[PDB]
RNA sequence: GGCGAGAGACCGAUAGCGAACAAGUACAGUGAUGGAAAGAUGAAAAGAACUUUGAAAAGAGAGUGAAAAAGUACGUGAAAUU
RNA sequence: GGAUGCUGGCAUAAUGGUUAUAUGCCGCCCGUCUUGAAACACGGACCAAGGAGUCUAACGUCUAUGCGAGUGUUUGGGUGUA
RNA sequence: AUGAAGAGCUUUUAGUGGGCCAUUUUUGGUAAGCAGAACUGGCGAUGCGGGAUGAACCGAACGUAGAGUUAAGGUGCCGGA
RNA sequence: GGGUUGAUAUGAUGCCCUGACGAGUAGGCAGGCGUGGAGGUCAGUGACGAAGCCUAGACCGUAAGGUCGGGUCGAACGGCC
RNA sequence: ACUUGGCGGAAAGGCCUUGGGUGCUUGCUGGCGAAUUGCAAUGUCAUUUUGCGUGGGGAUAAAUCAUUUGUAUACGACUUAG
């Protein structure tokens, strides 16, 4: 249902982890730059972690896209969805996380009727 | 690698697209850059830059200055152009009939010109009358008339106006400023 | 540097393969006598071969043609340099200096 | 709302692709292949088998047969990069091979619903192979041991080195 | 309520608890792991033998610098001990659980002990008086204990999934050719 | 400062007055002086009748409650550590 | 002045990703002052929460805005939905 | 002659104001991985390949990947050849 | 450095073309992510479960970080200028 | 697969031989069959252990604790006895 996109290359699927995020619990994985003076990570020694930089950035034609080829866009209601009405082949819907189950059911039926894709069509379903 | 003979990724050092968020000025800039791009006219390009200019690189222009310019030869029936503001000057008592185009007009200057029988004009009206700068005359005002340019470049044997709040006796008129108290500069 | 007296074949190859014009401070590949006559038509030059003719039968407009030519960005030679260690003279068993007419071999490799 | 909007939505109008300049020219086979020539199948069900080569079809394939009366190979179409061509040469002037073609080698593809639990052949193809194979054996009877050269299979042994071998 | 992790049929099971007990966490842990997975009567008998010092508890984890004893041979060790107090609290719990089990109406000889865990409780803290005018802590490290006993059931089950298979035409043809060529 | 009133682009229980609670309190020091910590069950105690094991505490059941994954070691209940 | 055509199989965890482990090669502990730190130089047992170029008076350059030889309403007064 | 990658001009403000190494010139000193100067290049502020190992040496200066060719160093094996 | 207001359609700070370049401590500038509260808007989510917490489960972004699913819980909270 | 008789002790565990049976023989000439795995997809053929079965034989113990000893000994261990 999507649009012709090129082949998607990401250039780093592995997550950039803060140095010693593994060693000390007080150091969390949220990436954070070693500004030190004798830091082999800042110095880019061999066998150390790769620091982020703008060459790892993605191709503009594939950027923000999901594997489907759609860009995600968050909806809380049929109105936000009707905004996406005419861009189904490029944009897909994410029902928010704070939504109630009955409103989710409504949104899902409406999206089916309008030919719109939904990437979380199982939130708060029993069976 | 490269043995660079320059500095890399350096900016031009020249303002494009001012950081005035005035939408009307931005409209003028859209207009005059279209005109600069197509009308092959140095006047259009000049005006575009002078629109990018800052407040102090956009000084005022006195109607008496305009009058000197029109007292030039071959320049009487011309159309004066000022990217900035036009100020009144009651140090004069006559004034000619010409038309003047500019961004801003002090109410006194506008009155003076209208009374002399001219018309005060905007740059868009100018762009419809004289796109390529037909029969125009650009004026810029003084820049080194400024009470910071007094202090710019302050050193010995330059005569360059120290930075000082209070004036008079016993405020920097002593040692350094006469041969009795040691030395004169 | 390694410098030498070049031949017509290597001039011609260097240009036809690595031929680049400094056109208002950009590096444009040549690909056309139209480009060449647009820029260097002033100097009686129309074709890449007329350019080469000036170059090798050094002319009164060699200055302008050579300056129009972006510097040739050569690769490292294919079969090597012929010597294990480079930074001696060509004479002492190295690479640099005036290798007056083996430069054609080197350049044809690097091209 | 949860997310505001994008200002400009990109269009859906798919751009038509450009007029490519790739023509399709027929295949230039290697000079080691001429019809009536013995091949060695390297791959497939019939891997490692001496077989005959008759025709060069239009989908860059080669028409081939055992013959079936000899080694169990039927009429088939194979690939020149997946066969070795021998030096041995058998005459084939006298076969009506111009009938065969890609439509004759048609599969009638299988659907999706046809999922097999665990697990026919055309009289036309049978009698065709019979015609052709009787002609081929009749020509084979001239040179000696050839029937058996085909009936057997091909293999590499300890000490067999292809770049030093010839076929 | 709200015991630890169990993979067990709660219908064929009984349970027992003890909370905020002034007994050493380490020794109770070792006692527990000594009777873990055991048959219940066997366990009670073993602990009585321990208290008679005819058998022993192995100290697997908290065993540093303690002495050895030949009884560890039974378990593959050298280090073992006889924690009377832990043992007493534990077999009191087992009494509790056997009672609850028979009140549920269980076999009472197919029984075994399928969960037993011990974990640290709030420290009970006194003050010790040390040289040069100093105070230090004298903290009991108490314990919570919970155990769960169970009927042994017959063999669990059989009949795993169908193990669906997806083949190439080539593998199917190989299969069929072999089923042709042979019987 | 005292008494009485109203307000806030202020702090929100390691913050804000030292003190949101029996805080100038407990407590220390000869004394002058010093000077804490500590809020929240639940809408409502309906705060767990009764049975059973145990010397008892408690446990297992039962039951209340919308919820005991709310049981006065009570809102949620992170991490270290287990 | 940038690759198209033909054919086959699969259409699912097969590719791929995440993750653990194994294997090969590399990989000294961070922060710090230091010419020089893996240091036999200092701080760091661990976790959470708090935690450090702010506010003001008067100024310089610069940039925006308003007016423009003038500019500044807001000491004060008038008035008010205060 | 060659090149010019734009030429000129101003304002303002940070950090710095402990320095060290190599080639060559060189002063004191028996000499020093010592002390003190000169030109240039470097380390500091800089990873990469090589030197087993090393702040400075040789080679080469770094966005993310791929393919090819080399530098210096090497090709018994560890270790690619 | 350039091109492009032209009418219908969207974004002129937009779109597009071409060429070159990308080391970095101290330090400077810029563009952004995030937190508490304020004015506005979404006639925003919400006891049919807000926030918070857990999650070698998924998705986006170079990244800061953001979103989603499952679990827990119980009363408020977010997007944008 | 049986069967006769030898040899081999460095880690023999293999080498050789006799008798007869049975099967194949591409030494030679022949006949029948293969197809459809669709133009390739390792296209699956080996040995390593373990377990549950069926059926055929075969055999029906010791050690540790505890106890005791003292030629031993920090406890363990060791030595002895029952």
């Amino acid at each position: 249902a999507s649009l012709p996109h090129p082949k998607i290359v990401k250039k780093h699927t592995k997550k950039f982890k803060r140095h010693h995020s593994d060693r000390y619990h007080r150091v969390a994985e949220n990436w954070r730059k070693q500004k030190g003076i004798d830091s082999v990570v800042r110095r880019r020694f061999r066998g150390n972690i790769s620091q982020p930089k703008i060459g790892y950035g993605s191709n503009k034609k594939t950027k923000f896209l999901s594997p489907s080829g759609h860009k995600t866009f968050l909806v809380a209601n049929v109105k936000d969805l009707e905004t996406l009405t005419m861009h189904t082949k490029t944009y897909a819907a994410e029902i928010a996380h704070n939504i109630s189950a009955k409103n989710r059911v409504v949104i899902l039926a409406r999206a089916k009727a309008l030919g719109i894709k939904v990437t979380n069509p199982k939130g708060r379903l029993a069976l | 690698g490269i043995d660079h003979t320059s500095k890399q990724h350096k900016r031009s050092g020249h303002r494009t697209a001012p950081k005035s968020d005035n939408v009307y000025l931005k409209l003028l800039v859209k207009l005059y850059t279209f005109l600069a791009r197509r009308t092959d006219a140095p006047f259009n390009k000049v005006v575009l830059k002078a629109l990018f200019l800052s407040k102090i690189n956009r000084p005022p222009v006195s109607v008496s200055r305009i009058a000197r310019a029109l007292k030039q030869e071959g320049a009487a029936n011309k159309t004066v152009v000022v990217v900035g503001t036009v100020t009144d000057d009651a140090r004069i008592f006559e004034f000619p009939k010409t038309t003047v185009a500019a961004l801003r007009f002090t109410a006194g200057a506008r009155a003076k010109i209208v009374k002399a029988g001219g018309e005060c004009i905007t740059l868009d009206q100018l762009a419809v009358r004289a796109p390529k700068g037909q029969n125009t005359l650009i004026l810029r005002g003084p820049r080194n008339s400024r009470e910071a340019v007094r202090h710019f470049g302050m050193g010995p044997h330059k005569g360059k106006a120290p930075r000082i709040l209070s004036t008079g006796r016993k405020f920097e008129r002593a040692r350094g400023r006469r041969r009795s108290k040691g030395f004169k500069v | 540097v390694a410098y030498g007296y070049p031949s017509y074949s290597t001039i011609r190859q260097l240009v036809y393969k690595r031929g680049f014009g400094k056109i208002n401070k950009q590096r444009v590949p040549l690909s056309d006598n139209a480009i060449i006559e647009a820029n260097l038509g002033k100097y009686g030059i129309l074709s890449i071969d007329d350019l080469i003719h000036e170059i090798i039968t050094v002319g009164p407009h060699f200055k302008q043609a050579n300056n129009f030519l972006w510097p040739f960005k050569l690769s490292n030679p294919s079969g090597g340099w012929g010597v294990p260690r480079k930074f001696k003279h060509f004479i002492q068993g190295g690479s640099f200096g005036n290798r007056e007419e083996f430069i054609n071999k080197l350049v044809k490799s690097m091209n | 709302t949860a997310q505001q909007a994008p200002k400009w939505y990109p269009s859906e109008d798919v751009a038509a692709p450009k007029k490519t300049r790739k023509a399709v020219r027929p295949q230039k086979l290697r000079a080691s292949l001429v019809p009536g020539t013995v091949l060695i199948l390297l791959a497939g069900r019939f891997r490692g088998k001496r077989v005959v080569y008759l025709k060069h079809l239009e989908d860059n394939t080669l028409l081939v047969t055992g013959p079936f009366k000899v080694n169990g190979v039927p009429l088939r179409r194979v690939n020149a990069r997946y066969v070795i061509a021998t030096s041995t040469k058998v005459s084939v002037e006298g076969v009506n091979v111009e009938k065969f073609n890609v439509e004759y080698f048609a599969k009638e593809k299988l659907t999706k619903k046809e999922k097999k639990e665990a697990n026919e052949i055309k009289t036309e193809r049978v009698e065709d192979q019979k015609v052709v194979d009787k002609a081929l054996i009749a020509e084979i009877k001239k040179t000696p041991l050839l029937k058996q050269y085909l009936s057997a299979s091909f293999s590499l042994k300890n000490g067999d080195k292809p770049h030093m071998l010839k076929f | 309520a709200r015991y630890g992790a169990t993979s067990t049929n709660p219908a064929k099971s009984a349970s027992a608890r003890g909370s905020y007990l002034r007994v050493s966490f380490k020794n109770t842990r070792e006692t527990a792991q000594a009777i873990n997975g055991w048959e219940l009567t066997k366990a009670q008998k073993y602990l009585e033998q321990v208290l008679d010092h005819q058998r022993a508890i192995p100290f697997r984890r908290f065993n540093s610098s303690i002495g050895r004893t030949a009884q560890g041979k039974e378990f593959g060790v050298t280090k073992a001990r006889w924690p009377a107090k832990s043992v007493k609290f534990v077999q009191g719990l087992l009494q509790n659980a056997a009672a609850n089990a028979e009140a549920k109406g269980l076999d009472a000889t197919k029984l075994y002990v399928s969960h037993i865990q011990v974990n640290q409780a709030p420290k009970q803290r006194r003050r010790t008086y040390r040289a040069h005018g100093r105070i230090n802590k004298y903290e009991s490290s108490p314990s919570h204990i919970e155990l769960v006993v169970t009927e042994k059931e017959e063999a669990v089950a059989k009949a795993a999934e169908k193990k669906v298979v997806r083949l190439t035409s080539r593998q199917r043809g190989r299969i069929a050719a072999q089923k042709r060529i042979a019987a």
